[PDB]
């Protein structure tokens, strides 16, 4: 089969590569090459790891499952590239569905709504999350730079009236304190969250509305959520995948089941800004670095990994500067 | 200044995994003394 | 850049005493692990 | 008794002192201060801490021993200065007479002249090098940056003729290949080596003659060794003790049983340069850091610690700058 599920570092230094035949490969931007590459620990074809997400240029890495079924729903793995080794294999009671980390927190999601928050120094368990246990799944968000904050989807207090609902709820892992609740944004379900690099800002997305909402996080008034600015969809209903926000800020990228890559400028320093062609029935993954605000990189399941710049003043497509193919 | 900042990147990983692996050390240290 | 090259000279001690850990650490279990079994 | 037994730090960072009074201390150079501080390991006053090596300016020192006989030949400690923790405690066959490191390889000397070489990523022995299997002690030296490269006096073929003779040996310890054989360059022993820090230059110093004998390292010619320059003894005949080569390879620094510290200027880009004075019966280290080539660290059993500054074009005598006193 094709080489699927591709994951996406933080800083864009980097992304994480499921290559279909054998193992894992991990790529590097600049320069480009092959960074780790992940050993045979296969027994059929078409069995797939799939949950890796990593440290921002370290060798420190979090690797989820190989086999199907033998030890994927109840493990996690931290190894160093440099030297290929396990060092600590934390067991969980249900299936992981996404894992996110920082600099100073590491935080696990269950297939039971249920999300383990550690301090990464000692790893030990700061706060369990029964989500579920309160009232498609659970999408969850987190800031890269310290001063961590953890963002994810609740279910709303119509649990008796129907069974899936989906408001925000914004905590601070730091201190494990909840800063502000979010009412239902959304007249239906919740497709992909994604945090601002420093914590400041929010995005939500609809299965049914696809319009992407921007909240202010922590600083927003007590007595209110404030909303910032609402992004209009295009033509055609479209669920997303993955969004990013950029380091400054006044960048958000936004891909999924669609042709085109939509790019949102920010008013904190409308509807549309700039847009990638992308090929139909194929996905990808975004990011981009903090070297520069006009560079967005872009990860294909094709094999082409792209480097595109941005239009600051025209609303054009993106032009595209510099390209390699997988493996 | 950027590869500094990211160099401190490496260090603070490093000294995860070597608060890691002395916490593993004191895990199977009690169990050896115990059988 | 000083303050660079002292880093990076960090990175190698830190690295060596984590792989003379990992090595102890494979050698205290495999020792535990022969005990147990006889 | 006196403060003695100093040892040099490669980047010229700092030293190492054995206080006669209890454990040995290690100072700092920029600023200076009490950077580490051995603990009491004693038991009786004139008992002495023999052989110390450090990292550049890391928390990584190689100890040996600390008793006359208890634990003296057959022992090598890894520890942490911010933590006083000992990691790897090496055990060999024969008593060690010294000790050189660097970012990548460790060698340890024997007293039956075996050299040990050792990956310092994960401490495996290279190579064991039988010097006194195949044919006063062995002097060996070793580069300070990367491409580490290995130089030790080794024995002629005139065995059979009398006991004693000193050739040289240039070892690439990277690839544990040897590289150039020299012949003998001296009709007498040898007392001290010393290789440059690029690993491309290389001194020699006899007992007799008392004349410092410079080859090129490598890229010298295979046919035969390269001789770049010999260097004027002075008035008297006196042994030398350690040597050092400038970062930028164009100054050599001399000391030994003499009333003065000689200055070797090279051609690479002739008798005598810079002198520095120095008390007579009282014993000298020398050492100069990576930031400038006009500075010159200076280590003294007295209890003080001086820096000197060179004169590039006069052959007056170096210019003392900063000084500070011991413990």
């Amino acid at each position: 089969m094709a080489l699927k599920l591709l994951g996406f570092n933080q800083d864009a230094t980097c992304f994480s590569v499921i290559s279909s035949n054998k193992g894992v490969t991990i790529y590097n931007c600049d320069p480009f090459g092959k960074c780790f590459e992940l050993e045979k620990s296969t027994s059929n074809d078409e069995e797939l790891d799939f949950l890796v997400e990593m440290l921002f240029s370290t060798s420190l890495i979090a690797v989820v499952d190989k086999t199907i079924g033998a030890s994927k729903r109840k493990k996690l793995k931290i190894v160093n590239t440099k030297r290929k080794a396990t060092i600590c294999e934390l067991t969980f009671p249900h299936e992981i569905m996404d894992v996110i980390m920082n600099r100073k927190i590491i935080c696990v999601v269950l297939k039971s709504d249920q999300i383990f928050v550690y301090d990464i120094s000692c790893m030990k368990l700061l706060r369990t999350i029964d989500v579920r246990g309160e009232k498609i799944g659970v999408r969850v968000s987190l800031s890269t730079d310290n001063n961590s904050i953890l963002c994810y989807s609740s279910y709303s207090k119509s649990d008796k009236e129907n069974a899936p609902l989906n408001d925000i709820v914004v905590f601070d892992a730091l201190k494990c304190i909840q800063i502000n609740v979010l009412p239902a944004v959304h007249q239906s379900n919740i497709v992909c969250i994604a945090c601002s690099p420093d914590g400041m800002l929010m995005a939500t997305a609809s299965e049914k509305g696809t319009i992407i909402r921007v909240f202010k996080t922590i600083d927003t008034e007590n007595d209110e959520p404030i909303l910032v600015n609402e992004f209009r969809r295009g033509s055609r209903p479209s669920r997303i995948s993955e969004m990013k926000f950029n380091h400054d800020n006044t960048l958000l990228a936004c891909v999924g089941e669609s042709d085109t890559i939509h790019i949102f400028a920010l008013p904190v320093t409308q509807r549309h800004v700039a847009y990638i062609k992308i090929p139909e029935n194929a996905k990808y993954r975004i990011g981009f670095p903090k070297d520069t605000t006009n560079t967005i990189h872009i990860c294909g399941e094709d094999g082409n990994y792209l480097v595109y710049s941005i239009p600051r003043n025209e609303v054009g497509p993106c032009t595209l500067v510099k390209s390699n193919t997988f493996d | 200044s950027k590869d500094a900042e990211k160099l401190n990147d490496e260090i603070i990983s490093l000294n995860i995994e070597n608060s890691l692996l002395q916490d593993k050390l004191t895990a199977l240290q009690a169990e050896y003394d115990k059988l």
